[PDB]
């Protein structure tokens, strides 16, 4: 008589949804003036 | 030491807008990361300009509001 | 007696650090344990000045802080 049970295994997947990443940690509007105007906010305001 | 120092991160970064006679003359408060118009930060500025002139704008064009007087709130990126 | 007791072994084995203007005259606190270089504990003291020197340091490098100030925090060996 023939084995009626296969080594065939049933298959599930992985909900894998991707969306859209996000923007990183934009810079402190501190450290934005520094690299942009190289000069802290407090000797850009002492003028 | 922590008041000061989120005092002065707050306003360092940060922006109160007022209008007419409102209790406590503060009407919202945006950060002026969200004002600029280029890519320096100091362009904050003009990008306030055009906020003035927009609130303004729309108190001329809807009157009829409890007060000649809106909000302000920037939730997110708006 | 148990305030006492508790401030005092405080006071033995712990040092607060502080920089310039700052509300209340202390950023952090470190033990004296975790700041030898060497294996008798006196060499805590050595151990404190590169921490001075690195602090500032780094103030001297970032400038752009709220205040030209940071904190100061040991948790675990660091």
């Amino acid at each position: 008589h023939k084995q009626k049970v296969t080594q065939e295994l049933p298959e599930s997947t992985s909900f894998d949804v991707k969306g859209i990443e996000q923007e990183a940690t934009a810079k402190p509007f501190a450290k934005d003036f520094w690299e942009t105007h190289g000069e802290t906010l407090d000797e850009y305001n002492s003028r | 030491m922590a008041m000061e120092q989120m005092t002065k991160f707050l306003k360092e970064s940060t922006y109160t807008f007022t209008g007419d006679d409102v209790d406590g003359d503060t009407v919202g408060v945006i950060p002026k990361n969200m004002m600029q118009v280029n890519s320096d930060p100091k362009s904050w500025e003009q990008g306030r300009d055009i906020l003035e002139e927009a609130r303004k704008g729309i108190i001329a064009s809807n009157p009829w509001i409890t007060n000649k007087q809106l909000t302000m709130y920037s939730q997110g990126d708006s």
